[PDB]
């Protein structure tokens, strides 16, 4: 990315800041867990309560 | 079929003097997801803790 550059030619360049990418710990965040918009609704059926 | 929630009392550190009275949340069943079953063993369970109380 260019660390020093003066104007054409004499410029020194250095790699990139490592970005490690991945999912969470234990897949934190993938579920909807205490969002009261949009939970979830483990139920018997004729879903009358949850 | 439901009793109600006996009030609890306000104690005033200073005077010595209650405050008021509020009635008991904080110690309430959530029972809003219950059959028919378990309802009447919640509200049983409230009756008893009437029953002490009206001792």
């Amino acid at each position: 990315h260019f660390a020093d550059f003066v104007d054409d030619r004499r410029a020194t360049a250095a790699g990139n800041r490592p970005n490690y990418i991945g999912f969470r710990d234990n897949f934190i965040g993938m579920m909807y867990y205490n969002s009261g918009s949009n939970t979830g609704s483990f139920s018997s059926q004729t879903q009358q309560l949850n | 079929d439901a009793p109600v929630t006996p009030y609890i009392w306000q104690y005033q550190p200073q005077t010595g003097k209650a405050a008021g009275a509020r009635q008991n949340y904080g110690a309430v069943i959530n029972w809003l997801s219950a059959d028919n079953n378990m309802f009447h063993r919640v509200q049983t369970v409230n009756r008893a803790r009437n029953l002490i109380d009206e001792i």
